[PDB]
């Protein structure tokens, strides 16, 4: 029951780890579809990069 | 390079029509990067111009 006027905050590894999670999807998104354009131009086919 | 005959039909460009699966994830990543920069690069109302 404190009083209205308290609030938190915090820092360190929370934040480093909502961070590494907002970046790790993004990442492994643009990355895979990196590979597949790579592996299409070097293969020049469809199902091969898959 | 001058104006010469055509290479087997194929002038300038005759590589291009060789590279299907190349072109389609071409397109495909400049539309992706051009989506991603209009919900990315910087829009403002006048140009930095003082």
């Amino acid at each position: 029951n404190l009083p209205v006027d308290i609030t938190t905050q915090f820092q360190g590894s929370t934040l480093a780890f909502q961070s590494a999670l907002g970046s790790t999807v993004w990442l492994i998104v643009a990355a895979v579809v990196a590979m597949y354009i790579v592996l299409g131009i070097l293969y020049e086919s469809f199902i091969h990069p898959i | 390079m001058q104006v010469l005959p055509p290479s087997s039909t194929g002038g300038p460009s005759r590589l291009f029509i060789m590279r299907p699966v190349a072109t389609t994830l071409l397109m495909v990543a400049i539309l992706l990067a051009g989506i991603i920069g209009y919900r990315a690069l910087p829009v403002s109302a006048l140009p930095e111009v003082d």
